[PDB]
């Protein structure tokens, strides 16, 4: 993968890569060590409390025709 | 009155504290650079 350096105008710039390459092994060092020592950037933010949208009701059809040949 | 100086010639090097204070300095790091990555190198051997 490209490895980029963080911009004083917060713009990610790649300025190099990881590139690992092994053969028989239990695991990628690179994730484990990725994991231990930086922080994972998680692109979903979740809300301080879910906002219900609403419950509704749907009917699965009498046949199945249908929709196999559409 | 007697003035013995038993300094072994430490008066003469040049800012002697800023010298012993880059010494230490290069010394720590280089221990501790060492045992960082002797113990990413353990972590990765073992991963792999």
């Amino acid at each position: 993968g490209p490895i980029k350096v963080e911009l004083p105008t917060k713009e990610t710039v790649e300025i190099g890569i990881v590139d690992y390459e092994a053969g028989a092994s239990h695991g990628n060092p690179v994730v484990d060590f990725l994991k231990r020592n930086g922080s994972t950037l998680e692109q979903k933010v979740n809300l301080e409390n879910p906002i219900p949208i609403a419950v509704l009701d749907s009917y699965t059809p009498s046949t199945n025709e249908p929709y196999a040949r559409v | 009155p007697v003035m013995a100086d038993l300094n072994g010639g430490l008066q003469f090097v040049p800012e002697l504290k800023e010298f012993t204070a880059k010494l230490r300095k290069e010394l720590v790091e280089t221990s501790e650079v060492r045992k960082a990555v002797s113990i990413e190198t353990a972590l990765e051997h073992k991963v792999v």
